[PDB]
């Protein structure tokens, strides 16, 4: 079948926090997929809209130590939205106006990864999501969905939360990289469980083409 | 009738298939349905002022039309553009509900085009406006034997009030040259007014509840639609069947050995779909499409004699001098534990003639 | 829009008495329709009698009725009633509680439902 | 589904063609391998030694 | 395999133990009687 | 419903004139097998190869 | 025969409606002509006309090109409506108004 | 009347098509037959069968 | 339809033409026959 | 079918004023269909204006005339009507008339026939 993937082998940015304390900007383009290797688990939620200001209303995703909740509500994003044991929730300081709301069950040396694709297409915020307990792994892992969202709007823009610990301070050493996606042709291996074993890119080298 | 002649020589013959099987048709739908809060404001014993209507916004459930039907003994209701009947199956991504409460005599101002104190001062409808209006008498809960006043309406304002306009602004209009700078008096009357609800009352001074729904097609999905009937479910049997639109006919069996929880149809080497789950209890089930025909003849010439013999292909004996072979099930002629020539063929080394008719 | 009417009085009575009818309307409708009742006798066609507005704002009687039938509208019940005072002969026919949907009545024309026939009858 | 049968009855005997063909097929399928093997009409038997 | 999708997979007449038969006969005929078996008599 | 009968029907003959084609071929060789059989091995033949 | 403006979409094969279901249907194999024009001068008049009815309400649909006259009181309850209306005893009928 | 023309032109491709299919097999035949009467009649063969 | 030959069922065959056609539409449902009694 | 528009309306008019057009059809067509105006400018291209159901139940208005122009339609002449106001300079160009002969409209693309052109012209 042909659809948005990640091509195999493609450069995927890491960012490393730890006294480094990166949350930039990164283009939506088309899809994104979202990878975090957790130690301590200091990532919270993530930021989506446009113009990430009080300007046009943005799209909220939080994940607490309680649940998960999903709001569609305007914020005023400061120069570092950030979270600080995690008492201190310095990100938005208002929140105006709301459309969406939604709330569910919490989703959660090298021990944890929690890995996520967004694509946001027809009017849908489609969230596929994987949690597999352990640089980057080397193994075959399908990926399910997880829900969809009846949002309708362009996001063009997204950021990251952090929660940073207050000693001086120190940052956990977590790590997260972000990859593109792109459309293509993929060759899926069902098994007898209904279930993704492995899949062959048809675009990568002339070995590739003739599978 | 297959051969298009009224002589057949003998031989097998892979005759076509004929008879009529009925079947009827059923449908499913998602087991229950999120109901939109039509009672939170319907239901609901208190109502805001006129000139502070309450607005409500309706979003992500289903929007059943049965319950408003039965909503008073007589209220009036009216819809600009969309005939009374054809509202239900519509579907609507956004609706708004304006909720308050009025002097009967001035109902007939809540219309577009209309004119006098509410219709400027209080609420304005568009005259383009689409949509609904209901009306209906509270006296019961608006009015008590003391002169209720707590429900108020406006009665001075600088500029008429716009369509879709909320105004409670409660500061002194000015009626004259002279400010009126907080203080009552002459050129200075209170904007704000209050009827006088009695039971006694005329029915013009009689309170009247009034809510208007507005639609509002915005680019996104949909979120106000009519209610899903779900008929019954014939199962075992074959019989057709319809779930979400899609087809099947035939068994209904498991077809389950780790079938992921979000997934919901299943389809074989033909991409075409076998396994559906049922919107209702969930379960798995498939189709195995009934109604086969094309069995197979085997008979000598009509010249000779007219007996007959069929051949079932690949179909075991059970399912239907009966004989079992290989190829499938022969019924009609006896086996016999000799040993002859091949005359008719069949399959698997067994040979058919008529001596009555026999195979070996 | 759907009205359903119910007529109640009627009866046997004598030269000159007095009389109560009522009709009460159930249901919904486009607007505050007026209502008023129509008289029809056997062998003839109906005849318009009486007429009131949804609020007792404005009265309608035929000619030869003027200032002999009477029309109400009361003000917690729904029902409208229709005093009849001094009946005669001419009066013993078949009452209808005739319903119109619009807010004006330019006349008595427009009709869209109608109710049970309430037999009035006056006779010695 | 019978209604698509309907048209197909009004749409031609092209099924007849298709059928005949894939029966010839089939019956010169079974007669090749009786004519490449059964060329001799009594069965011997080898003797034990 | 067996997607039953009104295309039909006929068996064969002659089973497998028929042709080793004849197989058999040939090479019984070939062995102890030269080729005069298959113009005549053996 | 038209188009689709045409299409799946062009599919169907153009399957059964492919099967045709491989049934004559098949046919030549077993053809040729049988003579194979009733020559080299009920008697010896003085062809070469 | 006369109907309401807008109906006219309704006589056609495979159309649904009132006049569609209890009235007027066509068969979806039709073959012919029809004809519709304005009549608002002739057919309507300012002093009311009532002389054109429509049927409402029936059990169940019709056959193509099928008539139907009877007047019994519709039953759209449990209980028997014996000929009068009421509470789900409606006149099956209706009529059609023109200004 | 376009849907009538491509009706009739594959009707009459589908009979061109088997036409030729047994002309090849009756080319082959006759090739069988001219063989057999070069040698088994304008001569003596050694050929088994 | 209709037929006409003159003689339990008779052991034969024999086409039926077509007669008449009614340009009606009713409802029509379960019938009942007609009969002729000659004066005594 | 043989549809026949007659058009009528068009002038000289100042800026921000109200002016006259209404279009009249005649003939048989295959349906009761939608009817339009069509915009010409000088050296420009042919671009829709609005578009009006027969029934007069829904109506299409383009973006750059909305809430500046609107349409409706007669009761006992079959002539469509128009009304504008705020005329601006742009609005001088050349009016047609347009059916489109089915039941529901999709877009203004297909057109089926076209009326004389009746020329405005706005200035000081
Ligand atoms: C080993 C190797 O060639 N790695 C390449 C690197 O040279 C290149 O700069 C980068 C793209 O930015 O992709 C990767
Ligand atoms: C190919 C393979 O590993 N299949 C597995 C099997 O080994 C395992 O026993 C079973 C447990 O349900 O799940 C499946
Ligand atoms: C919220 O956003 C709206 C428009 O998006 C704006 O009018 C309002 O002032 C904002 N309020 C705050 C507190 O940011
Ligand atoms: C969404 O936003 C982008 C950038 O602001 C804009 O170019 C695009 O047209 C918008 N799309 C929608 C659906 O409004
Ligand atoms: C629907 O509710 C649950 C969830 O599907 C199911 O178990 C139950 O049998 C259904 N009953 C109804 C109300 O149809
Ligand atoms: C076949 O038909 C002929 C002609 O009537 C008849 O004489 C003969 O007996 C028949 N033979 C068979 C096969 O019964
Ligand atoms: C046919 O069905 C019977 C029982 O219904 C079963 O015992 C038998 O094994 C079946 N035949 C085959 C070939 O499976
Ligand atoms: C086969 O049939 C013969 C009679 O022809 C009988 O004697 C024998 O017992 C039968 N054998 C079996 C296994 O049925
Ligand atoms: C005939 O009458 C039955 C009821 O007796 C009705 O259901 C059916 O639709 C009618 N059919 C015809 C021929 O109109």
């Amino acid at each position: 079948t042909q659809d948005l993937f990640l091509p195999f082998f493609s450069n995927v940015t890491w960012f490393h926090v730890i006294k480094r304390f990166d949350n930039p900007v990164l283009p939506f383009n088309d899809g994104v997929y979202f990878a975090s290797i957790e130690k301590s688990n200091i990532i919270r939620g993530w930021i989506f809209g446009t113009t990430l200001d009080s300007k046009t209303q943005s799209l909220l995703i939080v994940n607490n130590a309680t649940n998960v909740v999903i709001k569609v509500c305007e914020f005023q994003f400061c120069n570092d939205p950030f979270l600080d044991m995690e008492s201190e929730f310095r990100v938005y300081s208002s929140a105006n106006n709301c459309t969406f709301e939604y709330v569910s069950q919490p989703f959660l040396n090298f021990k944890n990864l929690r890995e996520f694709v967004f694509k946001n297409i027809d009017g849908y915020f489609k969230i596929y999501s994987k949690h597999t307990p352990i640089d980057l792994p080397q193994g075959f892992s399908a990926l399910e969905p997880l829900v969809d969202l009846p949002i309708g709007i362009n996001i063009t823009r997204f950021q990251t939360l952090l929660a940073l610990h207050r000693s001086g301070w120190t940052a956990g050493a977590a790590a997260y990289y972000v990859g593109y996606l792109q459309p293509r042709t993929f060759l899926l291996k069902y098994n007898e469980n209904g279930t993704i074993t492995d899949a062959v890119d048809c675009a990568l080298d002339p070995l590739s083409e003739t599978k | 009738c297959t051969l298009k002649s009224f002589t057949v020589e003998k031989g097998i013959y892979q005759t076509s298939n004929f008879r009529v099987q009925p079947t009827e048709s059923i449908v499913r739908f998602p087991n229950i349905t999120n109901l939109c809060p039509f009672d939170e404001v319907f239901n609901a014993t208190r109502f805001a002022s006129v000139y502070a209507w309450n607005r409500k916004r309706i979003s992500n459930c289903v929007a059943d039309y049965s319950v408003l039907y039965n909503l008073a003994p007589f209220f009036t209701f009216k819809c600009y553009g969309v005939s009374p009947t054809k509202l239900n199956d519509l579907c609507f991504t956004n609706v708004y509900a304006d909720s308050f409460v009025i002097r009967g005599d001035e109902v007939r101002q809540i219309a577009p085009g209309q004119t006098g104190n509410i219709a400027d001062y209080n609420y304005k409808l568009p005259d383009d406006f689409t949509g609904c209006v209901i009306a209906w008498n509270s006296n019961k809960l608006d009015s008590k034997v003391s002169g209720n006043y707590n429900y108020l309406y406006r009665l001075f304002r600088k500029s008429n009030l716009k369509p879709f306009e909320r105004d409670i602004s409660t500061e002194i209009y000015q009626a004259g040259n002279k400010p009126c700078n907080g203080v009552a008096g002459f050129n200075c009357y209170f904007p704000l007014r209050s009827y006088s609800f009695r039971p006694t009352y005329g029915v013009g001074h009689q309170p009247y509840r009034v809510v208007v729904l507005s639609f509002e097609l915005l680019h996104a999905p949909a979120t106000v639609c009519g209610p899903k009937k779900s008929t019954n479910l014939v199962k075992n049997k074959c019989v057709n069947f319809n779930f979400n639109g899609l087809k099947g006919t035939g068994v209904l069996t498991e077809s389950n050995k780790k079938f992921l929880p979000f997934q919901q149809f299943g389809r074989d080497i033909a991409d075409t779909t076998d396994a559906v789950r049922d919107p209702q209890t969930l379960e798995i089930l498939d189709i195995t499409p009934c109604s086969f025909g094309g069995v197979s003849v085997i008979t000598p010439g009509t010249n000779t004699s007219n007996q007959v013999a069929v051949l079932y292909q690949g179909v075991n004996c059970t399912e239907v001098n009966v004989f079992q072979t290989r190829a499938g099930c022969l019924i009609g002629a006896e086996y016999v534990n000799n040993s002859y020539e091949c005359d008719i063929p069949i399959g698997a080394g067994i040979c058919a003639s008529y001596q009555s008719i026999i195979a070996y | 829009s759907a009205v359903q009417l119910q007529a109640s009085g009627g009866g046997f009575v004598q030269p000159g008495g007095s009389l109560r009818l009522s009709c009460a309307a159930s249901g919904w409708a486009e607007t505050f329709g007026h209502m008023g009742w129509f008289r029809q006798a056997p062998g003839k066609e109906r005849e318009f009698v009486s007429a009131i507005d949804w609020w007792d704002t404005v009265h309608y009687y035929a000619d030869s009725v003027k200032g002999r039938f009477t029309i109400s509208r009361d003000n917690s019940k729904n029902t409208v009633y229709l005093q009849m005072n001094s009946l005669r002969a001419e009066d013993t026919a078949t009452y209808y509680c005739a319903y119109w949907d619009m807010d004006y009545l330019q006349n008595s024309i427009p009709v869209d439902y109608w109710g049970q026939g309430t037999q009035v009858t006056v006779s010695s | 589904s019978t209604e698509c049968s309907n048209l197909l009855l009004q749409y031609g005997s092209f099924c007849t063609q298709l059928k005949r063909a894939l029966t010839g097929i089939a019956v010169e399928q079974d007669k090749n391998t009786q004519e490449v093997f059964a060329q001799v009409k009594q069965i011997y038997k080898t003797p034990p030694i | 395999a067996q997607k039953f999708k009104g295309l039909t997979v006929l068996p064969p007449l002659l089973t497998d133990e028929m042709i080793a038969q004849y197989t058999s006969a040939l090479l019984a005929g070939t062995i102890t009687s030269g080729w005069t078996f298959g113009a005549g008599p053996a | 419903i038209d188009r689709l009968i045409t299409g799946r029907l062009q599919s169907l003959q153009t399957y059964v004139t492919q099967q045709l084609i491989r049934a004559a071929e098949i046919r030549a060789s077993a053809n040729l097998a049988a003579t194979k059989m009733s020559e080299c091995v009920l008697g010896q033949s003085k062809r070469v190869d």
